[PDB]
């Protein structure tokens, strides 16, 4: 009632003015000595032509050579990047699929779509095929991004305003978060796997805590929802790319915004951010039918990789950082170099 | 220049792309009908003659349609509605009955021009299914349709109440060229719904068969 | 064996042909850069157009050494193995520009006449197959004239002009016949079906899209038949004037001319075809 | 209901009672950091076909 | 679970067509790669023939090529090896090996129970030195295996494995690939070496370790097997 949103809102414009006498110069003036990375040339090494319809994501194996991708005619390729080989095809029980993951191990894959079910599919068998290990449910919304902690513990972000961590042996989800007002589309976790920040739909960003489950700090100040966020390689920062053709970079520690990527050319949305192996190259994936590398430093355009006939969907930077690869919604991938 | 596990493997790579071509051509033959409505609208009784989205397959006429009810994805819609772009058809049923009142023929109407005038669906052909109908035969020989529609000047029997409802939710369009909607009363209890359906699929399959050979 | 052609040809003909190389040299390679570089995911009909469009230009690359033959007054100029690569390569651009256009009428008939036959569904491969077996048909029906040497010469201005010009055998003038006739009346019967069929869908009819897909497919036909007629109209006055026929030097003359037509088609039928879809 | 209300301001001042640095500092410990991994990153600095696995 | 049981044996006369028949139940038999390997009785091992997954492709060894046929039944899981005119030295026992090539597979991963026969009466060729060599457990012991072409592929990956054969029944896969270990097998064993150089070692052995050991190659057909080393007490 009346005092209760009376002392929430002297709580909130207290807290942004805490945060604006924290901030006293943003890193463009700092940074404006170093020279920017100059031009990037990338030249399309290898093409995969196995699809046959629409590509949603796809996640690169620890080992940087093997990446599995998820398309909406129901299929799970595994491909081998060095040959564009089709190491498995796992024929997926819905046809609908919107996320896709590889454990670090290399053991399991996972998908999941408008079924609101995560299954997971067991590759080393002595069978010699593919078969599911777990299928898991719980959730009202459908799913949007799921990712791998370890062999045995799953975190998956749903489109009811709920991000779970799941159980693999169990079954069941050992903790749920919920603080958001809207459908959460993208997930990411830190690089030590412990903290780890969803994009809702609300233009708000939030970061959380796997250990208990709660929400340690907010962060908000786009205008529209939130379609893919990625974390910095130092774990200490990340880069949110929303629908309003503009891509963000946040600070943990600081707890404000830093930068702004927006140009007045672009006016479509992002589908999709990832950083380079040093994290001085931001890719994202607008609906342009292309990408653009942003220096993650000077804000500047650095390049351009078009080489797509539909919007790009999806996009990833291998552990090493020697490959980038896309897939657009035709039923290609690219990886770049 | 490959060794003999090479060889191999790329054996196995171009069997599982023979398999993978031969999935997509059988499935290239299916039939895919999105099925919408306002929930209430009576979707159970189009559904009958044969925890999130359902997919329904039936045969008829020695054609595979797959059929998908979106029902309990109550979510930000424009967010997974791009998934169902390129579907042969969208099915919409709304009920002539649910004038009553918390009315709903407005929200039926909303619905419709949020589905309609989507830039995901500009070449789809609707189908608009129009059930119930006696049920609102009865609602119209006992109540006029003012208290929906106020600005009404018409006869109060059945034919000129559907007929504006009709011609109301046609005129809910925009590209009255490159879009075509249908429209059937569907309460009669034959075949005739799914022979309809099958029409206007045969409709627009005919239409995308224009495309390949340039003849448009 | 006349030697004398006539008069007025060379001051007709060659300005005609060179015209007609430089529209289809550029419309025909405009389209196959289309094809090859731009739509691809090769589906039926658009290897069938392709296959067409790979024919016409098979026409052009030996159109032009044969204007020259008349070019220069009319008199040849090189060793007839070439002539007879020559006359080869232009039966080989006949009855293989008609085979293609016969197919891919009868493919547009099947894909709108009979949307749900699993024969539109057909894949690729099988459908290059098909290609390949009436390529080699064709092939094997004109290496005839190739295995031979047909110079009836007995003039300074050596001949090469082989259209029997006198008269012929079954493999020559009835196959002649045969291939003007029968793909008119599939191309006809084609197109009054598919007419017929897309008029009586009158809810889809009311698009004017309808309207244009049925005027180009008349236009095809109108176009086909006014471009192939007058030859074949010309062979059968020479053919049945034998008795009375002297060299003819009106006869002699018209029918080179109208056949300049039956090359001119493969200039024009690109910019009809290609140009139609709005790709 | 209002337990809602509580919930949420519960939360914000559970996330207001941390502590702030100043973000010049993360900033330059951002780029010192970057520019101390540049040199291990092929993707900036191209790396010669030679050992390149993508050179075919 | 994985069962591999092949019938067909027996006394024939030279120049007879017995056909022998290998049943397989309990993994996609569809989709891997039959193989045949035979061994004379106070002998190694040494290929017969393989066919890969869909019979796409099949192969033979010299010694046996154009008398041997080999033929899979997928939809009954049953691999069928035919002879025709056989010969005194054909006289060994038989099995039905299985593999599955892709990248990161470990072929000849199981070993089939074995049949045996007997009838009245520019390859690599690899050298494995000593034949039997005494053991006492609780000893880290090494066995060397030598190849006359390099082993080294372009690739990066040295294309050779082990096998220990215990006294009674079928062999097991050790190692494949030189340096990946097994599926199952303890992490007791340990293979490593270079190009026509190989060494594996057995820290702290004890027992169940007894049998021979054979080192074989896969870098281009036909496969040969090592002579075998020796170990007991």
């Amino acid at each position: 009632l009346d005092q209760l949103r009376q002392e929430a809102e002297q709580l909130k414009n207290q807290i942004r003015d805490a945060r604006k006498a924290c901030a006293d110069a943003t890193l463009s003036q700092i940074t404006n000595n170093i020279d920017p990375v100059g031009r990037i040339q990338m030249r399309t090494r290898r093409t995969l032509r196995g699809h046959l319809a629409k590509i949603y994501a796809m996640h690169w194996g620890t080992d940087s050579r093997l990446l599995v991708s998820a398309s909406q005619d129901g299929k799970l390729i595994i491909w081998d990047s060095y040959t564009t080989n089709k190491v498995h095809a796992i024929p997926l029980r819905s046809s609908w699929v919107m996320t896709c993951a590889y454990a670090p191990s290399g053991n399991y894959v996972a998908c999941g779509g408008l079924d609101n079910i995560c299954s997971i599919y067991n590759l080393k068998t002595r069978e010699g095929n593919v078969r599911v290990s777990r299928e898991l449910a719980g959730h009202t919304g459908y799913l949007s991004c799921c990712r791998f902690l370890d062999d045995n513990q799953i975190v998956t972000s749903s489109g009811d305003t709920t991000c779970a961590l799941w159980d693999i042996e169990t079954g069941q989800q050992t903790t749920t978060f919920t603080g958001h007002t809207g459908d959460v589309m993208s997930l990411s976790l830190a690089p030590d796997t412990r903290l780890f920040v969803s994009g809702a739909c609300d233009a708000s960003a939030k970061l959380w805590d796997v250990r208990e489950g709660m929400c340690r700090q907010t962060f908000t100040g786009h205008e529209s929802d939130i379609n893919a966020i990625c974390f910095f390689p130092n774990g200490n920062a990340f880069a949110t790319g929303s629908d309003d053709a503009t891509c963000r970079l946040f600070d943990l520690r600081a707890d404000q915004e830093l930068m702004t990527y927006s140009h007045d050319n672009i006016i479509c949305g992002i589908t999709s951010v990832s950083f380079s192996k040093s994290g001085r190259l931001l890719l994202a994936g607008y609906d342009d039918f292309n990408c653009n590398v942003w220096d993650a430093l000077k804000a500047d355009r650095a390049g351009v990789l078009a080489g797509h006939d539909n919007r790009v969907s999806c996009l990833g930077v291998t552990d090493d950082g020697m490959a980038v690869a896309t897939g657009s919604w035709d039923s290609f991938l690219k990886i770049w170099n | 220049t490959l060794s003999a596990e090479d060889k191999a493997a790329v054996e196995r790579s171009k069997m599982i792309d023979r398999n993978l071509r031969e999935d997509g051509e059988k499935a290239a033959r299916e039939v895919k009908l999105l099925l919408l409505g306002a929930g209430e609208s009576g979707k159970s009784t189009i559904v009958k003659q044969m925890t999130g989205i359902v997919e329904t397959h039936f045969t008829f006429k020695d054609l595979h349609f797959k059929m998908f009810d979106v029902g309990a994805q109550r979510s930000e819609r424009k967010k997974w509605i791009h998934c169902f772009e390129g579907v042969t058809a969208i099915i919409f049923c709304v009920a002539l009955s649910d004038y009553d009142l918390v009315n709903r023929m407005h929200e039926s109407m909303k619905l419709f021009d949020s589905i309609c005038n989507n830039k995901w669906f500009t070449d789809t052909s609707i189908i608009l299914f129009l059930n119930k109908k006696d049920l609102f035969e009865e609602k119209i020989k006992k109540s006029p349709l003012t208290i929906c529609y106020p600005e009404y000047a018409g006869s109060n029997t059945y034919e000129e109440a559907a007929a504006y409802i009709q011609c109301q939710f046609e005129d809910l369009n925009k590209r009255k060229d490159t879009k075509e909607i249908y429209t059937h009363f569907t309460c009669s209890t034959d075949t005739k719904n799914v022979q309809f359906v099958f029409d206007a699929v045969t409709d627009v399959i005919i239409k995308n068969n224009l495309k390949d050979c340039g003849l448009f | 064996c006349c030697r004398i052609e006539g008069d007025t040809i060379s001051q007709v003909m060659p300005p005609l042909l060179i015209v007609a190389f430089v529209l289809g040299a550029l419309g025909n390679g405009v389209a196959l850069c289309g094809f090859c570089f731009h739509m691809k995911t090769w589906k039926p009909s658009t290897v069938y157009l392709f296959n067409l469009a790979v024919a016409d230009f098979l026409l052009m690359i030996c159109l032009p050494f044969r204007t020259d033959y008349y070019l220069r007054r009319r008199h040849w100029a090189f060793g007839d193995i070439p002539c007879r690569v020559g006359l080869f390569t232009l039966a080989m651009n006949r009855a293989g520009s008609i085979v293609f256009l016969t197919v891919v009428a009868a493919d547009r008939y099947f894909k709108v006449v009979h949307p749900h036959h699993a024969v539109n569904t057909i894949s690729t491969r099988v459908a290059a197959g098909i290609v390949c077996t009436l390529w080699a048909l064709v092939i094997l029906g004109t290496v005839y004239l190739l295995l031979e040497n047909h110079l009836c010469v007995q003039e300074t201005a050596v001949s090469c002009e082989s259209f029997i010009m006198e008269s012929a055998n079954g493999w020559h003038d009835i196959m002649f016949q045969l291939e003007f006739f029968m793909p008119l009346g599939i191309i006809l019967f084609c197109s009054f079906k598919i007419v017929w069929s897309l008029r009586r869908r009158q809810q889809l009819a009311r698009q004017a899209r309808m309207k244009k897909a049925t005027r180009f497919i008349m236009v095809v036909a109108i176009v086909f038949i006014t471009c192939y007629l007058p030859s074949v109209s010309a062979r059968l006055y020479f053919l049945w004037t034998v008795p009375s026929s002297a060299c003819d030097p009106s006869v002699h003359g018209a029918l080179h001319i109208t056949l300049s037509f039956t090359y001119m088609n493969s200039m024009l039928d690109p910019l009809v075809y290609y140009f139609s879809s709005p790709s | 209901s209002i337990a809602q209300a509580r919930k949420l301001v519960e939360q914000l001042k559970m996330e207001a009672n941390i502590d702030r640095i100043k973000v010049s500092k993360a900033a330059a410990d951002l780029m010192a950091y970057c520019e101390a991994h540049a040199k291990e990153d092929p993707l900036l600095t191209p790396v010669p076909a030679s050992e390149n696995p993508f050179r075919e | 679970d994985v069962q591999l049981v092949e019938s067909g044996g027996g006394l024939v006369q030279p120049g007879g067509s017995r056909k022998l028949s290998c049943s397989a139940s309990g993994f996609a038999f569809s989709s891997f790669g039959m193989h045949w390997v035979r061994q004379a009785p106070e002998k190694g091992l040494e290929w017969v023939a393989y066919i890969s997954s869909g019979s796409g492709t099949i192969y033979y060894a010299d010694t046996v090529k154009g008398r041997f046929t080999i033929s899979r039944d997928d939809p009954k899981n049953t691999l069928f090896l035919q002879m025709t005119s056989l010969r005194s030295e054909d006289t060994a026992m038989y099995y039905c090996v299985r593999s599955i090539y892709y990248y990161g597979s470990s072929p000849f991963d199981f070993w089939g129970q074995g049949t045996t026969l007997t009838v009245s009466s520019s390859d690599i060729v690899m050298t494995q030195a000593t034949s039997s060599v005494p053991v006492t457990p609780g000893e880290s012991v090494s066995i060397s295996c030598r190849s006359s072409k390099s082993l080294l592929h372009s690739n990066g990956n040295t294309y050779l494995y082990w096998f220990l054969q215990r006294p009674g029944q079928s062999p097991q896969l050790l190692i494949y690939r030189m340096s990946n270990l097994a599926s199952g097998v303890p992490d007791r064993f340990s293979g490593s070496g270079s190009g026509t150089a190989f060494t594996l070692t057995i820290s702290r052995l004890e027992a169940e370790d007894v049998g021979v050991y054979y080192c074989m190659q896969h870098l281009e057909y036909p496969l040969t097997f090592g002579a075998g080393t020796k170990l007991e007490l």
